[PDB]
RNA sequence: UACAA
RNA sequence: GGAGGUGACACAUGAUAUA
RNA sequence: GCAUGGUUGUCGUCAGCUCGUGUCGUGAGAUGUUGGGUUAAGUCCCGCAACGAGCGCAACCCUUAAGCUUAGUUGCCAU
RNA sequence: GGCGACUUUCUGGUCUGUAACUGACGCUGAUGUGCGAAAGCGUGGGGAUCAAACAGGAUUAGAUACCCUGGUAGUCCACGCCGUAAACGAUGAGUGCUAAGUGUUAGGGGGCCCCUUAGUGCUGCAGCUAACGCAUUAAGCACUCCGCCUGGGGAGU
RNA sequence: GGGCGUAAAGCGCGCGUAGGCGGUUUUUUAAGUCUGAUGUGAAAGCCCACGGCUCAACCGUGGAGGGUCAUUGGAAACUGGA
């Protein structure tokens, strides 16, 4: 949990915490106490809308299997960034993450 | 080229405001009727009446008044129903009985709407104003969805023009779909103003 | 509360297949004369519609504009792309010296006394971001003391 | 629409 | 997938503002 | 009818046209509504900073093509 | 500006490494002085191809064009002149500083890879920008010097 | 207290004269720079204060200001000179 992705493709945020890369194993144990479907977008930003939708689900066979199915990750953080603790590989940016954990 | 939303929907999920057969006298009773209709308009003008429904047996005539102010047509103990029948037994030669029904709710129904509206806007009233309070009266008490227009000269302006508000859903092509509609006139001091309103109750 | 104000309101328009399809911007202004103000824009057909979304993205952007005794703490210059607006304190007699949408800004966040002058362009939006911008990098006696280590009598 | 031809 | 190089019969016209 | 209400024709039964919230953009705007397939159809599925919704499509209405029950006159006629 | 078969002769500049040497001898540069595609001009040669002008044939309402058949200057050489181009990266020169990734040209150092010079491309942060975009080959951050701009037309008259 | 990729604006490009600008340190100087002294910058005016006009204009009185000024004594970091 500690091989990071290819050099040609490294950030280069992530030399303190970095052939291919090696994650800082050591730093990783510090930071560690520190600390499946496709996201909708605006699922915390659009809340006034989306509770619809999840109280509709609770509460149509067709649009329920989809709606079970639904209820990398960019369009999470900005909806979070933006509202003022992840795994984050040294392709993955880590000056937008609160509590970094630099393991693959 | 949008039809009449009554008029498609008469005779299907819509009854018919007159209920009596003729063959021969067709012409006479229709025009009888229509010759009450407009009695019933002008004399009550003030009582908030959505429609009257006409059937006829037996050398009798059976009235029925929907009214959002009940009281007005009654009157105190009856006295102005009893007044109004003795007019419509001389307008008739025949034996008028007349049934008030109460409406509750006059912000469901599209002609008091509608009417409202209209006697507002010849108050000089915003016509935008008046459009949106109709809408939000209607959707808080559960309409499924209202449409409002005003068309002429909106506000005095020297070129007509129509501004419409709408909320909910207000399917005129759904024929299952009971859609009230009203269509009335308010009279400025530079012309006619039509009022359309359309409620989808559900 | 917070008041608002509205700068700005622009008629847009998209062009279709038929005619014109016209819509309502707004610029509005909010904050509470007490050091916190934000702008929000909002656009509908209906001017009043335009208006309540604009104050309700305003309310998102509140900023924390420092204040001494009524006045700002030093010269700034705010700059927004083509916007520039010029900020200099002044004396508690003297009032707002200021030209357009700057003056709102600058009493909504209760200022009541500088010397303002927009240097650049006068499109409202525009001038309003570069106002907020100004406001946003000025810095309090007390805040750079402490960066700097020391009190706030050493760094005079 | 008011014009022009 | 997006760029940069490379190569690849005939059909005239429509006054001014206001739109 | 170039001051209007109402009513109608036409593009044209063309499948499109929008909105709310969110998000992107200084902004006009954009997105959704595009993309891969599919359909008479913005019809449907998948993917997607979109998620939903509305007016449209379709379906609910009339009639025509088959059968059954009820009914047998003024309809029908096999014994 | 430009430079493309090969050979010889004459000759300019650049790059890398080294750290012998000199010891700020540098940068920029008004005026000035030179070089400067193509067309063009003069004198004299040359003349294959192509081809302004021009001729004929088509097309067309007309076709002083586009298309076709020819064809002169010119295109080539030498020596003079001319001094202009979207002469463009539409980006003046010098110096330093500021994430990365990835091709390619000429080298160097070390163990095909790693490091490093100098060019030449693409992508892309911070920053900048009106946006488009630029981004260690800046349009970023700075200092020095030069040239130039101050609404459009009239008029580069 | 602005600009010059596409809005007006980088000379087509070299070489180079005057000029402008110029790496590190030590000593020295004192032209620039800084800091006092003296003289002078008339009066009226402007600004502040006070007085006379019934107020005010206005008038008067006392200050302040205005030099890239000169002469003279100090300082030596920076620019200049050795
Ligand atoms: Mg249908
Ligand atoms: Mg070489
Ligand atoms: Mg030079
Ligand atoms: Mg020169
Ligand atoms: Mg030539
Ligand atoms: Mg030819
Ligand atoms: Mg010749
Ligand atoms: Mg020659
Ligand atoms: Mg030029
Ligand atoms: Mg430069
Ligand atoms: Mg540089
Ligand atoms: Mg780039
Ligand atoms: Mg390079
Ligand atoms: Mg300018
Ligand atoms: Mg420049
Ligand atoms: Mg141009
Ligand atoms: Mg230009
Ligand atoms: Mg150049
Ligand atoms: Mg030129
Ligand atoms: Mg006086």
């Amino acid at each position: 949990v500690h091989f990071g992705h290819q050099t040609r493709r490294w950030n280069p945020k992530m030399k303190k915490y970095i052939g291919i890369y090696i994650i800082d194993l050591q730093k990783t144990v510090k930071k560690v106490d520190e600390a499946n479907q496709r996201w909708l977008g605006g699922l915390l930003t659009n809340y006034k809308t989306i509770s619809k939708r999840i109280k509709r689900i609770s509460e149509l066979k067709k649009e329920y299997d989809r709606l079970i199915k639904f209820l990398k990750e960019r369009n999470a953080i900005a909806e979070a960034r933006k509202l003022n603790v992840g795994i984050v590989d040294t392709n993955c940016d880590p000056d937008e993450i609160d509590y970094v954990i630099p393991a693959n | 080229q949008k039809i009449n939303p009554i008029g498609l929907r008469v005779g299907i999920i819509r009854d018919w405001e007159a209920k009596w057969y003729a063959e021969k006298d067709f012409a006479s009773l229709l025009h009888e009727d229509l010759k009450i209709r407009k009695f019933i308009d002008n004399e009550l003008k003030e009582a908030s009446v959505s429609h009257v429904e006409i059937e006829r047996a037996a050398n009798r005539i059976n009235i029925a008044i929907h009214t959002g102010k009940p009281g007005m047509v009654i009157g105190k103990g009856g006295s102005e129903i009893e007044k109004l029948r003795n007019k419509l037994n001389a307008l008739t030669d025949k034996k008028v009985h007349i049934n008030v029904i109460e409406i509750k709710k006059v912000d469901l129904d599209a002609r008091l709407v509608a009417e409202n509206i209209a006697r507002q806007l010849e108050n000089r009233a915003s016509f935008r104003r008046v459009q949106k309070q109709a809408i939000t009266r209607a959707m808080k008490l559960g309409a499924k969805g209202i449409k409002t227009q005003v068309s002429g000269r909106l506000g005095g302006a020297d070129i007509a023009r129509a501004e419409q508000y709408s909320e909910g859903t207000v399917p005129l092509h759904t024929l299952r779909a009971d859609i009230d509609y009203a269509h009335a006139e308010a009279d400025t001091t530079y012309g006619k103003l039509g009022v359309k309103v359309w409620i989808y109750r559900g | 509360e917070f008041e608002e104000r509205v700068v700005t309101i622009n008629r847009v328009a998209k062009v279709v297949k038929g005619g014109r399809r016209f819509r309502f911007t707004a610029l509005v202004v909010v904050g509470d004369k007490n050091g916190r103000v934000g702008f929000g824009t909002g656009k509908a057909q209906e001017v009043p519609e335009a208006i309540k979304k604009a104050v309700e993205a305003a309310k998102k952007d509140l900023v924390v504009v420092p204040r001494v005794e009524g006045t700002t703490p030093h010269t700034i210059t705010g700059r927004y792309g083509s916007g520039s607006v010029f900020m200099k304190p002044a004396a508690p007699g003297t009032g707002v010296i200021a030209g357009g949408p700057v003056r709102a800004v600058l009493e909504l966040a209760g200022i009541t006394d500088i010397l303002s002058k927009s240097l650049g362009s006068n499109t409202p939006i525009n001038m309003v971001r570069a106002t907020i911008d100004g406001l946003q990098n000025l810095k309090n006696a007390e805040d750079v003391a402490k960066l700097r280590g020391k009190t706030v009598e050493e760094l005079y």
